[PDB]
Order: structure tokens, then sequence, then C-alpha cells
């Protein structure tokens, strides 16, 4: 959802006239009152590139999976969970879980 | 403000526009007044770069009735500064404003 | 027409860049003035009819 907000707003002023030496002595007058009275503003860098390196690929899935029969074969079994399945996971489709220990729950239907 | 640009007439220095438009520093409605001192302290030389600021920041925007008495009265101030060069400028005041005004214009030129 | 030193002087110098100044500026007030509106117009049924 970017449809547009665009703005003609402007047509640049190319005045090259004598414009040119009064805009200079103009910045002439700022060196007598910008770095005499008082100076001071400032921003912080490298906050946004910070959160960007770290991410993952390893992208946790519920088991209704939409997943692209490219990647049918970099998916991969929690080993570091108990409940493993049947049929060797590198082809999308249906398979059935080879329940190990006790104590099944947490069905879900709309 | 007319009377306080009549206080202020004729020196090019600028600190009157410092101190006018930066004391009435307001609603643009009251920043009508914007345009009066400024250009009153304004009657005759040439300042060319403040005809360009008087075109411009105010020139059509097509303004559906909101400060089309601003565009009129910057136009105002147009009139002097124009009329002592010593035709100069006169010969250059009339190409303008009767090309790209009356000729090219809305309530800035018809009315 | 009040070109009138009619030789190599700096009022001459003057005078031109004064008409310069002008002309550049009324191109880009009517440069402004058709950048500047924003109409998109529909036009009437009796008069595309």
């Amino acid at each position: 959802e970017v449809p547009k907000e665009k703005e003609k707003e402007k047509v640049s002023t190319a005045v090259l006239s004598i414009t040119a030496k009064a805009k200079k002595k103009e910045k002439e007058k700022e060196k007598k009152e910008e770095e005499k009275m008082e100076v001071d503003e400032a921003e912080k860098k490298e906050e946004k590139e910070k959160k960007k390196e770290p991410e993952p690929n390893f992208q946790l899935l519920d088991n209704p999976a939409r997943v692209m029969p490219a990647q049918l074969k970099v998916l991969t079994m929690p080993e570091t969970c108990r409940y493993q399945p049947f049929k060797p996971l590198s082809i999308g489709g249906i398979i059935i879980l080879k329940d190990t220990s006790e104590d099944i729950e947490e069905l879900v239907e709309p | 403000p007319l009377g306080l640009g009549l206080n202020h007439l004729g020196k090019g220095e600028a600190i009157e526009a410092i101190l006018a438009a930066l004391e009435v520093v307001s609603e643009p409605f009251r920043s009508f007044a914007n345009t009066l001192v400024d250009v009153c302290a304004y009657a005759g030389s040439g300042n060319v770069l403040k005809v360009q600021q008087l075109l411009h920041i105010c020139s059509e925007h097509f303004d559906s009735k909101e400060k089309e008495e601003d565009k009129d009265k910057k136009e105002k101030k147009d009139k002097d500064k124009k009329e002592a060069p010593a035709d100069m400028g006169a010969h250059q005041g009339v190409a303008v404003l009767g090309i790209a005004l009356i000729a090219m214009g809305e309530e800035i030129g018809a009315e | 027409p009040l070109v009138t030193p009619h030789t190599q002087c700096r009022l001459k110098l003057l005078k031109l860049e004064r008409i310069k100044d002008y002309l550049l500026m009324e191109e880009e007030f009517i440069r402004n003035q058709e950048q500047m509106k924003p109409l998109e117009e529909k036009q009437e049924e009796e008069r595309s009819k």
C-alpha cells in the first residue's frame, strides 16, 4: 500500500546575477553570529545498521506450513525436540509424526 | 499596518523588516501585514533581489479564497520600487504586469 | 531604448544587467504560473457531448 504523494512545489531560482556576491557576504554575517554566541546539535549513527546483521534463517513454523518447492531440502526437524517424523522430511506434502513419549496436547481447529 | 510602514518609510537597511515581522509573529491573516512594513521601507532603488521574493513566495498557488488579499498587497508593493528608477524599470514593469497578470493571471490580475 | 552612454562604460554594463534581471524574473514568474496550477479538470456534460 504505497499509492503516491508527490509534490511539484517549486521551480528552482537560477538567478546567477549579483545574488552570487550578495549571498557570500551573508555567509560572512553568520560567521559572527553562529560560532560566537551558541551552537550545539548532534545525532547518533549506526543504530539502524545494528539490527540487520544478527538476523535469522532459522525461522520456526507451525504445521499448517506453507513451503516453497525450492526450500523443501533446506528445512530441518527440531532435533532438540523429541517428536521426530517418520518419512525423510525433504519434500512437501503430508507426513506423519513418530510421537515418542507421553502427554500429548495442543490440538487446533478453527 | 499602513501607518506602521508610513512610520518606517524609505530605508533599505532591512532592519525594519527584522523589527516589524518578528514583532507580529502571528497567524497568517495577521501576517497579511508582513508585506506592508517590509516594502514601505523600500520606496525606490534597485534591489531586484527583493523583487524576486516579492514574486516567488506568493506567486499563484491557485489559493481557494484564503490569502488572496496578501498576493494583491504583495503586488501592491511591486507598484512602488518601480516608480523611481526613472523609467528604467517602468518599461519592465508595464511589460511584466500587462503580460503575466491580466493576460496570464487570476484574482491577482483581474481584481 | 535608454542605452545612452553608447560606449564602453560601466553604466551600460549596469543598465543591461538590470534588463536581464527583469526578463529572467518574468520568465520565472510565468514558469511558476504553469507550474503551481493544480486543476485536473473534468469537462461539463454539455460541452463534452
